[PDB]
């Protein structure tokens, strides 16, 4: 799922860049002709707004963690069996050691 | 015959080929959204070829 969102964001960014290039070409043509104070066509403006909204949707979905405020639910499935043993004090005197000695 | 000058003026050049081509390509009288999109695609293809 995240890969699809990343691809959609990339496609939206590419569409935005293409709309930018089209607007730049429009302004370059406008500089050619005297007067004719007209705005850029509305179709490209709608396309760039569509690219603005599409990339704005996946940018929220990419980084969603929203971890729970309560910390009692994170030590909830953990049992006391694993907590009893500690990495610090570790005695290497067990029957399994001499059981596994020969293979 | 270029010593005594009475009146003088300056004029500009007509146009440039690529600039004139762009000006002609942009010229639209009455068209729909599909037509402008097709014209934009054609212009992009021409730019890619260039």
């Amino acid at each position: 799922a995240p890969s699809l969102w990343k691809g959609l964001v990339g496609i939206g960014l590419f569409a935005l860049a293409h709309a930018a290039f089209s607007a730049a070409q429009h302004r370059s043509y406008m500089r050619l002709t005297e007067k004719e104070d007209e705005s850029l066509p509305i179709d490209i403006v709608l396309q760039t707004l569509l690219a603005f909204a599409v990339t704005c949707y996946g940018i929220v979905h990419i980084a969603g963690e929203f971890k729970d405020m309560d910390a009692t639910s994170e030590l909830k499935n953990k049992t006391f069996d694993t907590l009893r043993n500690h990495p610090s004090f570790y005695v290497f005197n067990h029957r399994g050691r001499v059981l596994f000695r020969p293979s | 015959s270029l010593a005594e000058v009475v009146c003088l003026e300056m004029v500009d050049l007509p146009l440039t080929g690529a600039q004139a081509e762009l000006e002609g390509e942009f010229g639209k009288k009455a068209d729909g959204l599909l037509g402008m999109f097709l014209k934009r695609l054609s212009s992009q293809l021409i730019l890619l070829q260039a």
